[PDB]
């Protein structure tokens, strides 16, 4: 291991899973568990067989509004939804018996595809998975028909969209969890490009599980960005650790003592008493009336902090059962802690420079939107590096229906095909058991 | 009785349209010419002033030699010289794409939604009307909540405005009609029937921001400002905190969830964002033409109308300045809809379809495309062999390769009713125009030409696509000129053959069905002429700030 | 080699353009010396300038291409690559723009040949560019009335004849000469006065004219009862289609 | 298995290595060193520590011209580069004996860095090879001279440009064959977007292996695309084999035939009596003195048509040793072959109209360039599904010294470092190799 540190990691409930686990046994260059969350991201992709037979019928094909008058085709896709996956499943695999997944769901509605991780050997990114997808897709439809070389264009813009006139997939019937690599604001942010609301939706809601894949995600691209090189490694590792997979117990432990008539004032209170007993900080000097404190190790004041910040958010929104005043939380729980302490807040200002940001751009006029409808990639919300985004995540899955843009409203497709994926939603659970797997290893 | 371009061919020379011989040298090169006349006076005096030298018909090659011709405007009376096609000089054209850029369809529909499930007010047509006198004052750039707001003068910014338009008749009849695009009067029956099912129950608004600021800026401009009006007027409207977490749904829902551009953004090669020439399909440029609505009767007029909507937009101001610029590609485009050559060939095709098939009878198949893509291309070559003064008037190959092919696959969409079939008839016009005369068009331009056979019909990635959504991005149309604007003639074809109401947007179609717009969109080529005489007055001007 | 469908005289003289085996018809006599001056690249006397070193000065690796392939004269020796552009009437030039561009590819070596509407054009290392213009300028494929060499404002080829038979040029390169009934070449391609003038001999007569013409027209042969090679045409464009389909 | 085709495979001196080969062993999907080659250039960077010590003394950072004056920094990194890049490769690699390699070149003014493909299996796409070794190169310099934290954004600028400002690396002093992900066309397209002089500098301008190296990158792109799956795989395949890889010595022995004397015209000529002479095509029909030929293999008569169009480029641009012909190539190869034959030329039409395209961006006020500047990521040149920059690759290879923006102007940065990697520079040897042996696993 690079680093000294160990972690105790948890399960969903708060009882203990493994004592004394090497931090880098959660990094996502280590964990195999992250590397398989990663690499079935890449290569997920939800059809929507129903949507498609829909836009033929219709001639709907090509974005919002749009149909084409004389060019409908009526083809009962639903209805052979078997034969018509099992022939896309002949192309999009490499071999037989590989890792190829097609899968029906809702009856013939959908189809959950994983296209096999070998493509992703031999590509440089991800598109293929709904290139390859589309395709075999477009080709079963036509041979299962006999579609003529006339019509079967029409099966392709019902599939795909307004491609390649559009950047997009604009109108495609078919989703996926990533956005084109063009929509990237940076080198290296694809990962970061994944609606908070899709986060939510693939986890059932369940908070900790929400705040986990999101974590897993932005630290993740975290390593790809080069940000968690060198000097700011361990920074990031022990953030994963302790926002997002609840080390030490101290996010759960943290809520359970501030859950029943707790603020986020009180929980900032909690934190810093459990930072100075821990000695991860200590008074530096008195002032009048008013203690100074400090810390021989910033990156470890920065995960508690990042706990606490997690641990409010789910006391605030979650008494507010109102994921809105996330925003409110990623700013002043940072604020009040700065004044409180003397030390830096979370990602040394840039969580509460990051919710400035997201409280204007979710109350007013300018852009934004609701919560769910951030992302790590959103112009608002990509500046803190990795700390601000999961709790967006955990408040989201405490929203009890406040939002109009909810993850119901944004992400069902996603959310009957990727909920489907136990590493998917239940990403602590895997990441952790992997984590204890190599704990010697590391 | 006489083909549509002799009267044309007659102004244009002295000789009569048949005759193969000419004398030239004899006409004292721009001398000739009134409009290079004033513009040898002009760069005189432009150089003068300034101090930098500037037009000067002395440098390079002697323009002239030959007859510098008129153009007769097609469907009017109206012969200028070429120079008053040119973008730059024809106040009309910038109109017509300021027109576009400017425009932006928003939907009310989640919008309402926001106001009724999370604010808890209702909304009748009568809070609507209050929402659309509110935002009718801030549209323009005024204020409806802040003090000491500094705000647009109202005459700069006379031009934007807000409409709405729905499918419910009796919705559409308790809004106060100043602010309703009324689709039963500007509409005939039956495409009002078509469009109002379209529509349904949904509530659309057509805003237009104003020219002044597109100018100004970009075409990306226009969401951003329609978005910010529009939710300070939901602010006053209907009484809303003035900043307060539900005010981020209505931008998000104005921004991104129910807004329509008129085009979407480019590649980076091409950097460019919404709202520009490259994003529009050719669907929704036939359907921003409105042609389709006044000359039903005649599935020709609507066709060519569409071609000279975008040969202007897509040559001359997008390839010919958005991605080129200079002296640019003017009868590149005018070739397309003027002295009624493109109309002749057409009314042949129209007429050949008519009695071997009937419109929109024939097979929609390769037998067709063959049958009546040949047919007409033969017809348009022909006419080239048998009329010198034509040969010499469509003097460039590439101008005959586009408005030969454009008849005939316009034609082939007449008989198939089928827009896939006539642009498989286009190329296939290329192919043999290129063997009969052993050319076709400039270096470059049957890139597309080449790839087109086998891309019409294909299903891949970045291949396959119905042709009412391609456009001036699809990859094999993203370089050259002489296609763009009639692939949107062809996209137009078969729908015009059917009577469709729309080809490929029926919000689009509705939105510029409005009389309040600056161009006049029923009359795409009378608007070019007006523009050509200078006798089009368009918006944007800074006469009233600056000094008189 | 086959080259080109079809059963009129415009099909056979297409594939007699292509066939390196069919003796082009030298209808005049040009010296080497004004070749050059027509060319317009370099001055009587002047050394061919080059663009890169001799080959043989080079110290080029092994490349079993590059072994197996023989550079033309002027590649061995790093001349410039230069032009020559030529412009054909409608009104029944004996070569036309693609009929040239296909034929240079059959018949020359190291050619980059370029095709539009008004203008055809060959690039290839210098001398070899004086010796296949000479091929050019002097054989069937150059009609001094009908044909003209320009480097640079090429306008012409669409339009109508004057009243001697000649091709409109705004800069007028090409002068016919009532006198002896010959054209002389006044300017180079690129339009700036020679010393002395060219002899490009006589015009074709019409007969002569429609004998080798390989433009399809009404009132010549038309392309669309040359069935067989719209037959062709046409194949190929259902082919294309069904191939990038399935 | 899925095919029955097999080719015969030769070297670069056409010799005989492994006959009888099944021809998906050389597929993307299943070739080792395919996937060894595509991993390789997502990972590898080239380093330029001169440039960033130039650009240091001078404050000329952030783009062509650019200074801030009163910023200069003199830093003796060239001179102390040995400590510098392995600081920096203790950063770059996940454990000490991974595949990380950071090796100097020139004295120490260059290194070769190739980034772990660990890294690649846990992130999106491949923009963590510039950014981690950017950020391992920029900390190791601050911590080799104790930079300031006043000073050190110099050394960050003078390292990878003018971003995040500018969304390229605008005056970056390290280099990839990749370009950044928001420059694809499409997705799917990263593979395409290198440039023809980079591929023609890495193979040390050896014709057979330049063709080889662009093919396999542009033929893997068809598969991230998606353009060979299902109905199109076996044309992509074959097009690989018989343009790039010299498959049965199609390409070497009508070179050979026609490298003396020979012309476009000639080659065409002897493809048209191998196709024959193999029973790729056939006579169908007999007009007047015209025989009209057929086929019954699509796919094969493409790929003969596509060893042909190569063979072409070689003999018409090798006479000329002067690459500019190629747009010409590649349109009158196709052009004529389909009047000499009836049939389709290569691509279905797709080369020759790239070539129409090509010819005008090359030769004209537009845009483009000359050959060596275009890519399959072009929009001159992005058309034809891999069959015609293979051909521009070949042609730079031979051109004698007629270009002004030639690989040695474009190129150097990746010549030096690229060229090392046996793979890159012969990489016509190491597929064949993994193709003989993998055979029997097909
Ligand atoms: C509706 C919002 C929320 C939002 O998204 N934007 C608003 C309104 C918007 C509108 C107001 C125009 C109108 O009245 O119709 C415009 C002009 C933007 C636009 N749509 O053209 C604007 N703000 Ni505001 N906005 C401003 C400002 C401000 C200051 C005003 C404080 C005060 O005491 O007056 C406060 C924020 C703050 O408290 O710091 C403010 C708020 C607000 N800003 C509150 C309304 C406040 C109120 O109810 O009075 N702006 C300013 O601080 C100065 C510049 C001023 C901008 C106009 C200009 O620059 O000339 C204007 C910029
Ligand atoms: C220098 C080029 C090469 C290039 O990259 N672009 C040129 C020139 C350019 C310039 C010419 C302006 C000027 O004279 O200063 C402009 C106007 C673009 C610009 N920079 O503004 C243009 N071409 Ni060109 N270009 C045209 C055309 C053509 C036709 C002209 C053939 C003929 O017989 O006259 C041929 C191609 C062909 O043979 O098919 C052509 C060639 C050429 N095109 C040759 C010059 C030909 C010559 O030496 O005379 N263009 C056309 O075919 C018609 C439309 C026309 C364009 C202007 C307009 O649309 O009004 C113009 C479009
Ligand atoms: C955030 C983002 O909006 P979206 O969330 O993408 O709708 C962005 N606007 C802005 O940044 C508004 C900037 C100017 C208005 C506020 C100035 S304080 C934009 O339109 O691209
Ligand atoms: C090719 C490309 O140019 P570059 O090679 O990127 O310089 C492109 N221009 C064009 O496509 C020119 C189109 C208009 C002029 C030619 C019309 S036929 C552009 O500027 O983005
Ligand atoms: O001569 S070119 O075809 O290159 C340009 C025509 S405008
Ligand atoms: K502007
Ligand atoms: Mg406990
Ligand atoms: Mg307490
Ligand atoms: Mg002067
Ligand atoms: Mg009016
Ligand atoms: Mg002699
Ligand atoms: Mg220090
Ligand atoms: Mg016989």
């Amino acid at each position: 291991a690079k680093f000294e540190d160990k972690v105790d990691l948890y399960d969903d409930r708060g009882n203990l899973v493994e004592e004394q686990v090497p931090l880098e046994a959660l990094s996502p260059l280590r964990n195999p568990a992250i590397k398989s969350i990663v690499q079935g991201i890449k290569r997920t992709v939800a059809v929507n067989l129903e949507g498609i037979e829909n836009a033929l019928k219709t001639a709907k094909v090509g974005g919002p509004a749009c149909k084409i008058m004389g060019r409908e085709l009526d083809l009962d896709i639903v209805g052979n939804a078997e034969s018509i996956a099992a022939a896309a499943k002949e192309m999009i695999q490499v071999t037989e018996d590989d890792d190829t997944n097609v899968e029906l769901l809702g009856g013939g509605k959908r189809a959950l595809v994983q296209v096999p991780s070998a493509r992703f050997d031999v590509a440089a990114e991800y598109s293929a998975a709904p290139l390859v997808t589309a395709t075999a897709f477009v080709q079963a439809i036509i041979n299962e028909f006999d579609v003529s070389m006339y019509d079967a264009n029409m099966v392709k813009a019902a599939v795909l969209g307004r491609y390649p006139q559009s950047v997009e997939y604009m109108g495609a019937n078919i989703a996926t969890m990533l956005d084109i690599p063009q929509k990237l604001e940076g080198p290296g942010y694809a990962l970061r490009n994944i609606m908070v609301n899709h986060v939510v939706a693939a986890t059932l809601k369940n908070t900790l599980q929400a705040a986990a894949l999101s974590t897993i995600l932005e630290q993740t691209a975290m390593f790809e960005m080069g940000d968690a090189v060198g000097a700011f490694e361990r920074m990031h590792l022990l953030g994963l650790a302790y926002q997002g997979m609840n080390a030490d117990n101290l996010v759960f432990d943290l809520v359970k003592a501030n859950g029943k008539e707790g603020t986020v004032g009180s929980v900032i209170a909690d934190l810093v008493e459990r930072a100075l007993e821990d000695g991860v900080i200590k008074v530096e000097k008195e002032l009048t009336d008013y203690k100074v404190y400090g810390t021989d190790d910033l990156a470890m004041w920065n995960a508690y902090a990042a706990a606490g910040l997690m641990a409010a958010t789910m006391v605030n929104q979650g008494a507010a059962r109102a994921a809105q005043g996330v925003s409110s939380t990623l700013l002043y729980y940072n604020d009040l802690i700065e004044f409180e302490t003397g030390l830096p807040s979370v990602d040394f200002g840039k969580v509460e420079g990051t919710a400035v940001g997201f409280s204007f751009f979710s109350h007013s006029i300018y852009g934004g939107g609701g919560p769910g409808i951030f992302n790590g990639n959103h112009i608002v919300t990509r500046h803190s590096k990795g700390f601000a985004i999961p709790c967006v995540a955990a408040a989201m899955a405490l929203d009890a229906g406040t939002q109009m843009f909810s993850p119901e409203a944004t992400s069902g497709l996603i959310k009957e095909v990727f909920s489907q994926v136990d590493e998917f939603r239940e990403p602590l659970k895997y990441v952790v058991e992997a984590a204890a797997e190599i704990k010697n290893e590391i | 009785a006489d083909k549509l371009f002799i009267n044309a061919l007659k102004k244009k020379f002295e000789e009569s349209p048949e005759e193969k011989k000419t004398t030239f040298y004899t006409l004292g090169g721009w001398k000739q010419s009134e409009r290079k006349t004033e513009f040898v006076n002009a760069g005189k005096e432009v150089a003068a002033k300034r101090g930098i030298p500037q037009y000067n018909p002395d440098i390079g090659t002697p323009l002239g030699q030959r007859v510098l011709m008129p153009y007769q405007v097609s469907t009017t009376d109206t012969y200028v010289e070429g120079d008053d096609l040119h973008f730059v000089n024809n106040a009309a054209m910038q109109q017509m794409w300021d027109d576009i850029r400017r425009t932006v369809i928003v939907g009310l529909n989640h919008a309402h939604a926001v106001i009724e499930k999370r604010l808890g007010k209702e909304v009748t047509p009568e809070t609507i009307t209050h929402y659309l006198e509110t935002v009718n004052h801030a549209m323009p750039g005024a204020a409806v909540v802040q003090e000491h707001m500094v705000e647009t003068h109202p005459a700069l910014v006379a031009d934007s405005y807000v409409k709405v338009f729905t499918g419910n008749d009796e919705i559409a009849d308790e809004i106060d009609p100043a602010f309703v695009i009324d689709i039963n009067k500007q509409f005939p029956e039956d495409q009002a029937e078509t469009l109002k099912a379209e529509v349904g129950d949904g509530i659309w608004q057509v805003v237009r921001i104003p020219t002044i600021v597109s100018r100004t800026c970009d075409g990306a401009t226009t969401s951003r400002w329609s978005a910010m009006q529009i939710g300070m007027s939901m602010i006053s409207a209907y009484k809303q905190a003035a900043g307060e977490a539900a005010t981020g749904d209505f931008a998000y829902a104005a921004k991104h969830a129910e807004v329509i551009h008129m085009g979407t953004y480019l590649p980076v090669r091409r950097a460019r964002g919404e709202n520009e020439p490259g994003g529009v399909p050719f669907g929704y440029l036939a359907d921003i033409c409105q042609s389709s609505r006044v000359n039903y009767e005649d599935p020709v007029r609507v066709s060519l109308d569409v071609v000279a909507t975008g040969a202007m937009l897509y040559d001359q101001i997008w390839l010919g300045s958005y991605m080129s610029g200079g002296v640019g590609f003017t009868q590149y485009a005018t070739a397309a809809y003027t002295d009624n050559i493109l109309d002749d060939f057409t009314y042949f095709g129209k007429e050949y379809v008519e009695d071997k098939y009937g419109l929109c009878e024939a097979p929609n198949n390769m037998d067709t495309v063959l049958d009546v893509a040949t047919e007409v291309t033969f017809y348009g070559l022909e006419q080239y062999e048998e009329y010198p003064a034509l040969l010499e008037d469509q003097f460039g190959g590439s101008q005959r390769a586009a408005v030969v092919a454009a008849a005939a696959g316009c034609s082939t969409a007449f008989a198939t009713g089928n827009a896939q079939t006539g642009l498989s008839g286009w190329y296939l016009s290329m192919y043999l125009h290129k063997e009969q005369h052993s050319r076709l068009g400039f270096y470059g331009y049957d890139l597309q030409d080449q790839c087109g056979a086998s891309n019409v019909f294909s299903i891949r990635g970045d291949e396959g696509l119905p042709l009412e959504l391609r456009g001036p991005n699809y990859p094999n149309y993203a370089m050259n000129v002489g296609h763009q604007g009639e692939y949107a003639g062809i996209s137009q074809a078969p729908h015009a053959a059917r009577g469709d109401a729309f080809v490929f947007n029926p919000l689009v179609k509705i939105a510029f069905a409005d009389d309040n717009l600056v161009f006049d969109f029923t009359n795409v080529r009378g608007e070019f002429a007006k523009g050509a005489l200078r006798e089009f007055e368009p918006a944007g001007e800074r006469a009233l700030i600056t000094p008189a | 080699a086959q080259y080109y469908p079809g059963t009129t005289k415009v099909a056979q003289n297409r594939r007699n353009f292509c066939n390196p085996e069919y003796e082009l018809e030298k209808l005049r006599e040009i010296s080497d010396e004004d070749v050059v001056k027509i060319l317009g690249h370099r001055a009587p006397g002047e050394e061919y300038p080059s663009v890169h070193p001799p080959l043989e000065e080079m110290d080029e690796p092994e490349d079993a291409i590059r072994e197996m392939v023989e550079p033309i004269d002027g590649a061995k020796a790093g001349d410039r690559v230069r032009y020559i552009q030529f412009t054909d009437s409608m009104y029944f030039a004996p070569a036309q723009p693609y009929v040239r561009s296909r034929a240079y590819l059959c018949r020359y070596r190291g050619a980059d040949a370029g095709t539009l509407s008004g203008r055809q054009i060959i690039e290839t290392r210098e001398r070899d560019l004086e010796k296949i213009s000479k091929e050019l300028l002097e054989t069937e494929f150059f009609d001094p009335a009908r044909s003209g060499v320009r480097g640079k404002s090429v306008h012409g080829h669409s339009l109508r004849l004057d009243e001697d038979g000649m091709m409109f040029d705004m800069l007028r390169r090409q002068i016919y000469n009532k006198d002896t009934g010959r054209v002389e070449m006044v300017k180079n391609q690129i339009g700036d006065e020679l010393d002395e003038p060219v002899d490009l001999g006589e015009p074709l007569d019409e007969e002569t004219l429609m004998e080798k013409t390989t433009i399809y027209r009404v009132d010549g042969e038309a392309y669309r009862d040359d069935v067989e090679a719209v037959e062709i045409m046409q194949r190929i464009h259902v082919l294309r289609s069904q191939g990038g389909f399935n």
